[PDB]
RNA sequence: GAGGUAAAGCGAAUGAUUAGAAGUCUUGGGGUUGAAAUGACCUUAACUUAUUCUCAAACUUUAAAUAUGUAAGAAGUCCUUGUUGCUUAAUUGAACGUGGACAAUUGAAUGAAGAGCUUUUAGUGGGCCAUUUUUGGUAAGCAGAACUGGCGAUGCGGGAUGA
RNA sequence: GGGUAAACGGCGGGAGUAACUAUGACUCUCUUAAGGUAGCCAAAUGCCUCGUCAUCUAAUUAGUGACGCGCAUGAAUGGAU
RNA sequence: CCUAAGGGGGACUCAUGGAGAACAGAAAUCUCCAGUAGAACAAAAGGGUAAAAGUCCCCUUGAUUUUGAUUUUCAGUGUGAAUACAAACCAUGAAAGUGUGGCCUAUCGAUCCUUUAGUCCCUCGGAAUUUGAGGCUAGAGGUGCCAGAAAAGUUACCACAGGGAUAACUGGCUUGUGGCAGUCAAGCGUUCAUAGCGACAUUGCUUUUUGAUUCUUCGAUGUCGGCUCUUCCUAUCAUACCGAAGCAGAAUUCGGUAAGCGUUGGAUUGUUCACCCACUAAUAGGGAACGUGAGCUGGGUUUAGACCGUCGUGAGACAGGUUAGUUU
RNA sequence: GGUUGCGGCCAUAUCUAGCAGAAAGCACCGUUCCCCGUUCGAUCAACCGUAGUUAAGCUGCUAAGAGCAAUACCGAGUAGUGUAGUGGGAGACCAUACGCGAAACUAUUGUGCUGCAAUCU
RNA sequence: GGCAGCUCUGCUACCA
């Protein structure tokens, strides 16, 4: 899968409310904060003795990951998020197939 | 069965008038290996009416057993007596619907005599079922 | 090997051929269908014979084989191999399955053999000849019914040989010059199509 | 395994007929349909949008909303001891008018037309439709026509 | 060596394309996106403008779509022009532009739309569409039906539509195609499509060709020779024709030489007719005979 | 209206398939011509043409029976003209209306211990058998589906006996 | 990174070849950490198997003695006596 | 899988065949004619498609935003997928139009938690500011047992609740397989189809084989074989009487009525089976809950001890071998 | 009646081989300055209607024409099928009773009809 | 998923 690194969609922005021209990047997930209230009372709940707590998953069957790009509004900066199907490979404007060409 | 039930036909030895049309053929043909039937002469439909006949009186069976129950329920059909309601049945009148519905479905015994040795085959085969078209007399005959 | 033919005597399965769908199928027992003098002209044979069936049944390629060995044996041993032109009439399409060549669980069978499917009044097997060579042949289509299973009958044709016209319509057709050989088969007129084209290939056709 | 997909067991039903795939005629595109029109379902294979499903095809039902290229149809469908009101989203390719109407709608203005005369000449007519009645009697002319006999035939065979 | 093709099967599994596609006629997909109404405007049909170029005529129809045929509005051709002052190049980009303003002002006549919409009255070439009169009924919309002729920028068809849409009528379309369009700077030079509205272009090539080539001028422009029409005096034609094609825009039908009877009676000389099933018969038995 | 099963068809498409016949080999070999000419001849095999025998659950032009969708009015039909920001070039339509006309043959049959509506809760969620259709299997008192009727849950007369 | 098997344990396949044939001392080839050594055996361990030969008997799927490409014998998971 | 293989527009016509053109030939490229699609359309198969949905070219991001309705599976729940619109904002085209991913039918994922985007909005509750945290709306990280626990073995030391819903006997249905018997008659038999046989086929019987099934029995019908004893069947090995021969005699072979009468002693093996030695008129085949264990015996199998070989890291396994093992 | 433009149904309209075509129309046809598109003004664009032609297209007619369409004392009330019986038959299957009812085949006939506008000997 | 060395080996980490 091949996406160019520039698109125009609708802005939701309130300064554009229309198609402007975006930037694309591939989104990537923060870091996992160790004060995130989950995460505190994950931390309190494995404290003392009873082993693990929480389930732990095992039977991974996914392959692949969904893509999800992060569209950048050049006017106004806001994001955008579009999910992509599921693709083994992914690269961001790479070159662009040419048709009518030997081996 | 269903057939059955919108003639009437809800018991053993039933017997019903039903005014031929290319509707109720059709109807018949359908319960034809459950019935006999044929063309009913004007003395067997006089004896049933008079042995056998009751009107449906309030979802009742009365028995016709004097002019003023037919006529307090045919009198706006112009029947007046159990005359009318037999001339009626006979020559298919203009108010044969309501004549024939008012008749509760006749309950016949048995022939006396019995049936062919097998009733349920058609009365051509050697049975009893299906259109047998003026032995329908001597078969009412057995049974009324 | 193989069954008793009883395992495979109805026709209790849909046609079951060679296909895209089924592919390692064996190859029938029956190869020739045509016997004897197969190049003889129409009117060299004039007497047809039949082996009908009575059955609605299926008969095994190993049985039409067999039946065609007695038959053509018989004709040629007695009257030669000349007198007779015989056709087998039935070809085997439909596949036999074997099972056993666990217990009912994945019972599809593999395929064993090959059989033709049999009606009611089916000619099998036709038998042009010479009328002076009746009984002959006869008795060779008599034995070649033992090899079959079921009933089936004899019966002389009311045709010339394998044409579809009576003994009588294609003597009327004949002398009226609307019947042309073709080899083993022949080709009749027709009052339809190029008229100058149906005149040429039928030069003595006496209109009307 | 199964497979139960939307357009499973269609493989004759969304052909085209013979000898009739290809264009649309436009009289499918002139065609003016309103809210309450009765039209018979049946799926066109070469328009793959706003397709039915398969179990549509067949049925017949009434227009409840009119869009830009489509028809909303309401079809009752059996689904155990009742029937549930459908609502079918249909491009009017996969739609014609019943003809069931306009048969109907011609015996509404015969009766009215039969009924005014009637008042006019001061008489009644029957409107009511009749099932076809036992014939009545008639009389067969034998001149030119004696009765010829028949026989069963014996048995022969013809092959 | 090779398999016969055209065989009785081949003929018997055919399918024969719609009569007027198999005469190279109808374009149905293009056909079918025109014609198609939204189903919720019920019966209120498009109106067409079908533009068609023949070798000698321009035929200008504005047409609305019925399931037993097409139905003609009004219809304007290029032999109508020399009653308005164009007699000659009757197929110019200039005479496209004629139609389709007589066209236009024909049928807001019909429509009572005369006064209210006018149109461009002073053509100047400029891109233009009929805008609507507030507080009054929309323009006459009209979407154009140039048919199997091909889309290029200087094509005689969107000459009719500029003379339409300068007539009045509402037709929705971009200046991208007109002559005078420059591609590479996206806007259109009006001073050239004026000179092709009045007959600038043939003006000039008058010009050009009369000190270059007089012998070649003399063949093609012979009318205009006899006519004592020079290049100076050609647009005129054109200018005035337009006041006139405004002045009386009605349709006047050609008086007819001959009746209607009169001329199926003539035609129907010239006509062979089926030979009888007896005739035919008698041929068979006769060519039969012949062949002994 | 819809259908593609039974049947039928295959000198109709696809696929399978028996036999000859007549042509072309110029883009098949063997032999015989040829001193060598690829230019003939005998042959088999190829194709081509018109025929011929036999077939298809996952082939088909055609195409049933049974089963199946809708309609058979008063919430209808017709006449006139009101509303809108929708729609039309529009005074066009769309939808919903005011007012007027058509009365029990108010628009097929037959039947209707009446129609409609709601709440709440039990048991059950091993099934089996018969006719017909039907799949696997050599078959099975075998395994698996379709429609109906039964047994289960049911005694009574008959089949000696028997869900 | 090194040591250690009287630690746990492990201990190979495919073709050709000698003035008949058979076998293969010999050679080629793949490959291991090493490729089962001394011994022993159809053994309480061998499937095929009631192995083959000898002896024992009139006759022995038993016994014993030989043989050994040993399904899957073998050295202190001790081998042979 | 695809930034096009999505969207719009335009132009063109495909597979293949024939006839022609230097090298060039069966296959290079060019030309004409024929060509209903016999091509192609990402991927299974089916449907669909010809001035196109196919091939090539031009422009693009509608594969966008907001949240409702509907179809399929359906409980008319969810998920997936799809349909027709509303309100925006766009692409494309002269335009009508078309476009809310792939021509259609498959290509996918809850709660809790985390993370990102949006609104920069609400809350941190004695009052504020700034960090931090928590909320609201939409995605993503994943459950393939795919309506979604967090999970290795062994038990031959074994336990419990049950199950004839279910295996290991007999019995019952069936009879493929096993066994036995016919019909036809190409051949064999010096000649000669049928004395005796008999291919290619085809019809049966039997329940003495083994399967198939799972109906009965799991609050138990004592599961191998032998010994002992009785009886029955006949598809007859012997004995009685006979018919046939490729019957000279003798012997033998084929067949009929026949179950009256008999059908053995041993070596090896737990054996059923087998295989030899020997006698004999003959040493036929079977059934009776695969007769027969409150009749026996207990060699085998199949509790617990123990050894070996192979397998396993191991506990242990072996339908492999071996030895000892309460018979009321 | 012919012809053109736009059509509806989409072969009774298609296909093959011949022949004819008055008037107008349509068509082929001529040219390259201009808008435009090509290897190629062949297609596409534009210009002239001027120099020519019915040769082709188109239209009609011909053919025991191919195909297609329709019809039927054609085949055939056949094949199939709903319902029934304590019908036949060891079975495979079959007959009968009350109903529905083909396809192929055979024969005959036909070979576009038509709406709006304009135009014409 | 973090470190680090030679497309990658080693160590460490594990609530959907
Ligand atoms: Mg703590
Ligand atoms: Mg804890
Ligand atoms: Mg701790
Ligand atoms: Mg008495
Ligand atoms: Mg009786
Ligand atoms: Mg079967
Ligand atoms: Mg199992
Ligand atoms: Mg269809
Ligand atoms: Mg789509
Ligand atoms: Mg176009
Ligand atoms: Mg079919
Ligand atoms: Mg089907
Ligand atoms: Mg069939
Ligand atoms: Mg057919
Ligand atoms: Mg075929
Ligand atoms: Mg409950
Ligand atoms: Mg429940
Ligand atoms: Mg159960
Ligand atoms: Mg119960
Ligand atoms: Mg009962
Ligand atoms: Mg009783
Ligand atoms: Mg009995
Ligand atoms: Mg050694
Ligand atoms: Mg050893
Ligand atoms: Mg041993
Ligand atoms: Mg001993
Ligand atoms: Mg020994
Ligand atoms: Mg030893
Ligand atoms: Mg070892
Ligand atoms: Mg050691
Ligand atoms: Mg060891
Ligand atoms: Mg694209
Ligand atoms: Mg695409
Ligand atoms: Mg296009
Ligand atoms: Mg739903
Ligand atoms: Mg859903
Ligand atoms: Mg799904
Ligand atoms: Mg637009
Ligand atoms: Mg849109
Ligand atoms: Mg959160
Ligand atoms: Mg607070
Ligand atoms: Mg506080
Ligand atoms: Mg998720
Ligand atoms: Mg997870
Ligand atoms: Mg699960
Ligand atoms: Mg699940
Ligand atoms: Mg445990
Ligand atoms: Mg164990
Ligand atoms: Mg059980
Ligand atoms: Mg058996
Ligand atoms: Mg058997
Ligand atoms: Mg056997
Ligand atoms: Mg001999
Ligand atoms: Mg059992
Ligand atoms: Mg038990
Ligand atoms: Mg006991
Ligand atoms: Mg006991
Ligand atoms: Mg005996
Ligand atoms: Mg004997
Ligand atoms: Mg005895
Ligand atoms: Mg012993
Ligand atoms: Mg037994
Ligand atoms: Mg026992
Ligand atoms: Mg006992
Ligand atoms: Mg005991
Ligand atoms: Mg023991
Ligand atoms: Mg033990
Ligand atoms: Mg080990
Ligand atoms: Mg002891
Ligand atoms: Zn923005």
């Amino acid at each position: 899968v091949n996406v160019p690194k520039t698109r125009k969609t609708y802005c939701k922005g309130k300064e554009c409310r229309k198609h402007t021209q975006h930037k694309v990047t591939q989104y990537k997930a923060g870091k996992a904060s160790l004060f995130a209230q989950g995460k505190r009372r994950y931390d309190r709940k494995q404290s003392g003795y009873g082993g693990q707590t929480k389930q732990i998953f095992h039977k991974k069957a996914k392959t692949t990951k969904k893509v999800v790009l992060r569209l950048e509004c050049v006017v106004c900066k806001t994001k955008a998020q579009l999910p992509l199907k599921r693709c083994k490979h992914f690269e961001l404007g790479g070159d662009k197939k040419q048709k009518g060409q030997a081996l | 069965r269903k057939v059955l039930q919108l003639l009437r036909l809800t018991q053993i030895n039933a017997g019903v008038f039903v005014r031929l049309t290319k509707a109720t053929s059709e109807l018949i043909k359908l319960a034809e290996p459950y019935v006999a039937y044929g063309y009913p002469s004007l003395s067997t439909i006089r004896q049933l009416v008079y042995k056998r006949g009751f009107g449906k009186v309030n979802k009742q069976r009365i028995a016709l057993s004097d002019n003023a129950i037919i006529e307090a329920n045919l009198g706006k059909f112009n029947i007046l007596s159990i005359e009318d309601l037999i001339h009626e049945i006979y020559t298919v009148g203009p108010n044969f619907k309501q004549v024939s519905n008012f008749l509760w479905p006749f309950k016949l015994s048995n022939p006396n005599g019995g049936f062919r040795a097998r009733k349920f085959q058609h009365f051509i085969q050697g049975g009893d079922t299906g259109n047998r078209e003026q032995f329908i007399n001597a078969l009412v005959k057995q049974m009324n | 090997a193989r069954r008793p033919a009883r395992c495979y005597r109805y026709c209790k399965n849909k046609p079951y051929p060679k296909s895209r769908y089924n592919r390692a199928v064996p190859d029938a027992k029956i190869r020739i269908y045509d016997l004897g003098r197969k190049k003889a002209t129409v009117d060299e044979f004039p007497l047809c014979i039949h082996l009908v069936s009575n059955e609605l049944e299926q008969l095994s390629s190993e049985a039409l084989e067999a039946a065609r060995i007695c038959a053509n044996k018989y004709i040629t041993k007695v009257s030669g191999r000349d007198s007779f032109h015989l056709r087998v009439r039935v070809h085997p399409f439909h596949v036999l399955r074997i099972n056993k060549m666990q217990g009912m669980r994945g019972a599809w069978g593999k395929p064993h053999g090959l059989a033709a499917r049999v009606s009611i009044g089916q000619i099998i097997m036709s038998a042009r000849t010479k009328d002076s060579n009746k009984d002959v042949v006869i008795e060779g289509l008599r034995r070649a019914r033992y090899k079959f299973p079921g009933q089936q009958k004899i019966i002389i044709s009311k045709k010339w040989g394998f044409t579809p016209l009576n003994r009588d319509e294609y003597i009327a057709k004949k002398t009226n010059g609307e019947v042309i050989d073709d080899g083993a088969y022949v080709k009749f007129l027709s009052r339809k199509g190029n008229l100058e084209a149906n005149l040429q290939q039928f030069p003595n056709y006496q209109y009307s | 395994g199964k497979s139960r997909g939307y357009r499973s067991g269609t493989r004759y039903a969304f052909q085209r007929d013979f000898k009739k795939h290809g264009a649309i005629p436009l009289s499918t595109y002139l065609k003016v349909y309103k809210v309450g029109d009765i039209v018979d379902i049946k799926a066109n294979g070469s328009i793959q949008k706003g397709m039915p499903h398969k179990y549509y095809h067949g049925k017949t039902g009434i227009v409840y909303n009119v869009t830009k290229s489509s028809v909303g149809v309401i079809i009752n469908k059996v689904v155990g001891n009742r029937y549930i009101e459908k609502r079918v989203n249909l491009r009017v390719e996969h739609v014609k008018h019943s003809a069931c109407r306009q048969e109907f709608l011609n015996r509404v203005k015969s009766n009215a037309a039969k009924k005014r005369e009637a008042k006019a000449n001061g008489e009644t007519v029957y409107l009511k439709r009749q099932a076809a009645k036992p014939r009545g009697s008639r009389i067969i002319s034998t001149e030119g026509n004696i009765p010829q006999t028949l026989a069963p035939v014996a048995y022969e065979t013809f092959i | 060596m090779q398999k016969e093709f055209r065989t009785s099967a081949y003929h018997s599994r055919f399918q024969t394309p719609f009569r007027r596609r198999q005469e190279g006629k109808t374009d149905y997909y293009q056909r079918k996106r025109l014609v198609t109404q939204h189903k919720a405007k019920y019966n209120s049909p498009k109106y067409r403008l079908v533009v068609r170029f023949t070798n000698k005529d321009i035929i200008a129809q504005i047409v609305s779509a019925h399931i037993t045929g097409d139905v003609v509005f009004t219809a304007a051709y290029a032999h109508e022009l020399p009653r308005y002052g164009i007699k000659y190049g009757l197929t110019n980009w200039s005479a496209a532009y004629a139609v389709g303003l007589l066209v236009a002002r024909r049928a807001l006549q019909k429509l009572g739309l005369d006064e209210t919409y006018t149109g461009v009255e002073e053509v100047e070439g400029e891109f233009e569409l009929t805008e609507a009169v507030e507080d009054g009924p929309r323009p006459f919309k009209v979407f154009l039906d140039i048919g199997l002729q091909r889309t290029t920028t200087g094509a005689r068809v969107f000459g009719v539509l500029k003379g339409a849409s300068d007539g009045g009528l509402y037709v929705p379309h971009s200046p991208n195609r007109f002559p005078g369009w420059d591609i590479e700077a996206e806007e259109l030079d009006a001073e050239l499509l004026r000179k092709y509205i009045f007959g600038g272009h043939v003006a000039e090539y008058m010009e050009e060709l009369l000190d270059d080539d007089e012998e070649k001028y003399k063949s093609i422009f012979k009318n205009y020779i006899e006519e004592e029409i020079e290049s100076e005096d050609v647009e005129e034609i054109y200018a005035n024709a337009h006041e006139a094609i405004r002045a009386d825009p009605s349709f006047k039908p050609t008086e007819k030489k001959f009746t209607k009877e009169q001329y199926k009676a003539e035609s129907k000389k010239y006509r062979q007719q089926k030979l009888t099933r007896a005739e035919r018969q008698a041929k068979v038995a006769k060519k039969i005979a012949e062949f002994k």
